[PDB]
């Protein structure tokens, strides 16, 4: 069986799995996430 | 700005278009960008007088500013 | 003369399958799970065999009291079968994973395979760019319980429709690709995609097409005839491209020597002067209003959009995303990045310049390329030799990457992962080559 799993959790749900992994590094510096490759705001107004 | 080469004049003709919305009201003045080059040479002729050049070494009081 | 759109018309004839006698199991199976449109057929062929959008329907007929399944191409059949469509894809990934079961059921029936114990052959698939585990991880479950191929393989659109147009695999450049739901750049040294300074924004055609749904929702709000979305499809299609400059096309366009060029008139199907009153302009264009014609209330007027709605990727604040334009983070990557000081261009950033690419499915907008020439001669130094790619249809170069790919064996063997390695690692496992993802760690 298989749950729906829409893509609103989804984000929230690797969000943890990867505050997860760096609290367990922690008891390691990301490269390539979802949220780091996500674009910097504008500096010019 | 405006840099001359030769001489070193430098005039501030105002702040760029693209920094005139960081307030919706403000007291600076917004120039477009120059659309030419930023480098212009030109070669130009002058005629001077020697009557201007005895006038430029005989102020009395001092020399005046820009 | 106002012009009047309707939906697009229905095919005639059904999708025809490639004969069973041809098909080799040796062969590799080429996919590129697009977020629009799906791509399938050999990679001996260069041309396309299969190109429809993901949708699916569920037909419940009345006197066999049996669901027939229509599959892409099949669903243009009748207008019922059109507006019962459903895609796969929620969001910018995917969460009912049975429908992709059964297209790939009917990509596997309309390719003239006879296969036994499921399929033999490796399939080369494209993903996108930071792709999350567990979709990944159902992939992975899927094609190697329910299909039983020996091989897979991974990697970014982007990257591959760059080493399609850079067949070396060794070059150096800067690839932007335009999606249907995101935009990306992707600077690549060598042929490896330096993907630690890839950017994302989250805009692509269909925020631009809902971007067009709501604006004419919110123009036009008394309008009586709902229009679907394939008519905002294709009249963002056909009549919107990018301006060469927004700030002075701005000042302008509402003038009356432009409305009567620059402004289109779109009918919707069915059965205390104007002049110096800009509402007027905006709203009815330079012609006078009558509301007691029947033709008349039923108009789009599309004067500001066409340049506004293209002027999002530039500027995404206009979309609401707090994110910096594409020609700020190219600026980003190319001045200050990659070893590069601001005002002393590397022989990197000289080598990405020279190699500017621009792919994806909305780049089928005009006036992209000038613009992003314009904006490049912009910010770069003077006397830089700026070079940009763009294809004819820069739609189908991914298919082309998968073909040149599995074309150069060479190379092909370094990205594969069969069945032995998937499972002694488990679907928890990274191939770090150069034409896909890395790990999500150091």
């Amino acid at each position: 069986t298989r749950r729906h799993k829409s893509a609103r959790q989804l984000i929230s749900d690797e969000n943890k799995r990867i505050n997860a992994l760096l609290t367990k590094a922690n008891k390691l510096v990301p490269k390539a996430t979802y949220f780091s490759v996500e674009a910097p705001p504008s500096i010019r107004p | 700005i405006y840099i001359e080469a030769n001489t070193g004049a430098v005039k501030r003709v105002g702040r760029s278009d693209a920094y005139a919305t960081e307030f919706d009201l403000e007291t600076e003045e917004y120039v477009p960008l120059p659309k030419g080059e930023v480098h212009k040479k030109k070669e130009i002729v002058q005629d001077v007088t020697l009557h201007d050049l005895d006038v430029a070494n005989a102020r009395p009081q001092g020399g005046q500013d820009v | 003369k106002a012009v009047v759109i309707d939906d697009p018309p229905l095919r005639q004839t059904p999708e025809p399958f490639d004969e069973q006698s041809a098909y080799n199991p040796q062969s590799p199976i080429a996919i590129d799970f697009g977020s629009s449109k799906l791509r399938a057929g050999f990679v001996n062929h260069a041309t396309p065999t299969h190109i429809f959008p993901n949708a699916l329907t569920k037909f419940r007929d009345r006197k066999l009291n049996k669901n027939f399944t229509f599959v892409g191409n099949d669903t243009l059949l009748d207008q019922a079968v059109r507006s019962q469509s459903r895609s796969p894809f929620d969001g910018p990934f995917v969460t009912n994973w049975n429908l992709t079961e059964e297209i790939l059921d009917y990509t596997f029936h309309h390719l003239g395979v006879v296969p036994d114990n499921g399929i033999p052959n490796p399939i080369l698939l494209t993903e996108r760019l930071a792709t999350v585990q567990s979709q990944r991880t159902n992939w992975y479950q899927i094609l190697f319980e329910t299909y039983n191929v020996p091989g897979v393989t991974f990697g970014i659109d982007s990257l591959f429709s760059f080493y399609n147009y850079n067949p070396s695999g060794n070059k150096t450049g800067l690839v932007i690709s335009c999606g249907h739901e995101d935009t990306n750049v992707i600077p690549v040294v060598d042929g490896a995609g330096i993907l630690t300074d890839a950017k994302r924004i989250n805009w692509g055609g269909h925020q631009a097409v809902d971007y067009l749904n709501d604006l004419m929702a919110l123009k036009y709000p008394y309008f009586p005839t709902k229009m679907s979305y394939l008519q905002y499809e294709t009249m963002y299609k056909d009549y919107c491209y990018v301006s060469r400059n927004y700030d002075e096309d701005i000042e302008k366009i509402l003038t009356l020597e432009n409305l009567d060029t620059n402004d289109v008139v779109v009918e919707a199907p069915f059965t205390y002067d104007w002049r110096n009153s800009i509402l007027h302009l905006f709203l009815r264009g330079p012609r006078p209003h009558d509301s007691e014609n029947i033709h008349e209330q039923h108009q789009m007027h599309l004067n500001v959009e066409r340049i506004r709605v293209p002027e999002v990727i530039f500027q995404p604040t206009m979309g609401g995303q707090d994110q910096a334009g594409i020609c700020e983070l190219s600026e980003t990557i190319l001045l200050k990045k990659f070893g590069s000081q601001p005002g002393k261009l590397s022989q990197t950033s000289i080598d990405m310049v020279n190699n500017v690419l621009i792919t994806g499915g909305n780049a089928k907008v005009p006036g992209l390329k000038e613009r992003i020439v314009k904006e490049f001669t912009g910010f770069l130094p003077t006397g830089t030799n700026i070079t940009v790619n763009m294809s004819s249809d820069p739609s189908l170069d991914a298919w082309k990457g998968m073909a040149a790919l599995a074309r150069n064996e060479e190379q092909y063997r370094k990205t594969v992962i069969s069945k032995k390695e998937y499972e002694e690692y488990g679907p928890e496992y990274i191939k770090e080559h150069k034409l896909g993802n890395t790990k999500y760690f150091e």
